């Protein structure tokens, strides 16, 4: 994660275990980051979180890993089928 | 059950069907794109060279498919879908 | 000849990976990919699909789905381990 106008150097980084694809962002504010896994599961990272309880390194730079993936509690929504695309659906009018 | 953080889950679920007109006999999709204006509308493309239309709320508004002025099949295997960001 | 003969299902292992890292060992990764392409291309091209292919193709879907949920369970466990 980096910005066009910022100087050289990534601003943030997210990490996962399996192949990540089908990535998108939150359209209202930077609260969540979404991605579809190659093996059909869904993940989302908490963007609006301070840097703590994450492995850091010198030269400082700090990584960030935090999500509860659909890999945990079993359900049907996974359908055990690779994902193709994800998109934020701004239809909440309830 | 969760990670050892302060984060939401995935208890909510809704499921919608597709490929009713398209469907060995078992077909698949390749790409989906929703409508920025009314995000309830969307289209889905398939390898068979066709793109279907649908929505979420009223599933009988215009259940048509998109096709060029061609005949036969032409399974061009559509791989990128986008939307013109204008009125 | 060699790929219809009672495809062995994927199984996970933790004995060879006694480092708190579970891994699924898929045996016939090729058969799945081939059959998926097989039926998809024959359908699109307006070609006949032999009965043999459709039987195993439907089976192949079963193996793919099961392999994925096995990965999910392994991933869940591996997450527990990291904690």
């Amino acid at each position: 994660v980096w910005d066009i106008w910022q100087p050289s150097g990534p601003q943030k980084v997210l990490i996962c275990e399996s192949q990540v694809t089908c990535c998108c962002l939150s359209p209202l504010k930077a609260f969540l980051l979404f991605a579809g896994t190659a093996h059909g599961s869904v993940v989302v990272w908490d963007l609006r979180e301070d840097s703590r309880l994450h492995y850091s390194v010198t030269l400082f730079w700090t990584f960030r890993t935090a999500t509860f993936s659909t890999d945990g509690i079993l359900t049907s929504v996974n359908h055990r089928s690779p994902l193709q695309a994800v998109e934020p659906i701004s239809t909440s009018v309830h | 059950i969760s990670d050892l953080g302060l984060m939401p889950g995935g208890r909510v679920k809704l499921v919608h069907s597709a490929l009713i007109q398209l469907g060995w006999g078992t077909t698949q999709t390749l790409n989906v794109k929703f409508l920025p204006s009314d995000p309830n509308h969307f289209i889905i493309g398939t390898d068979m060279g066709l793109i279907s239309h649908g929505t979420r709320q009223d599933l009988r508004v215009a259940p048509k498919l998109f096709k060029p002025q061609q005949h036969g099949i032409r399974p061009v295997k559509v791989n990128v879908i986008d939307f013109s960001p204008f009125g | 000849d060699s790929r219809s003969g009672l495809c062995i299902e994927a199984s996970s292992r933790i004995m060879e990976l006694d480092s708190n890292d579970g891994l699924l060992k898929v045996h016939y990764s090729d058969r799945l990919v081939i059959l998926l392409r097989e039926v998809r291309q024959l359908s699109a091209l307006g070609f006949v699909i032999p009965a043999k292919i459709q039987q195993v193709a439907n089976i192949a879907q079963k193996f793919c789905k099961q392999a994925i949920i096995l990965k999910q369970v392994a991933h869940f466990y591996n997450s527990i381990d990291q904690q």
